[PDB]
């Protein structure tokens, strides 16, 4: 069910249009 | 000015890879360098006048 893994390198998105 | 963005310079059209999302350009030195057309989608490098 729930279980919990590391997030590595999920979490980077982009803040711009550059 | 494109969408807002003024300036003074040289259009040269580059075949910088411009992806959906981006609309603007700058360089190494946080200074414009390319830019696309607002209706087409033609990537223009914005280049020094003399």
């Amino acid at each position: 069910t729930q279980s919990y893994t590391n997030s590595f390198t999920r979490g980077v998105y982009y803040p711009d249009k550059v | 000015n494109f969408n807002g963005l003024t300036g003074t310079g040289v259009l040269t059209e580059s075949n910088k890879k411009f992806l959906p999302f981006q609309q603007f350009g700058r360089d190494i030195a946080d200074t414009t360098d390319a830019v696309r057309d607002p209706q087409t989608l033609e990537i223009l490098d914005i280049t020094p006048c003399s």
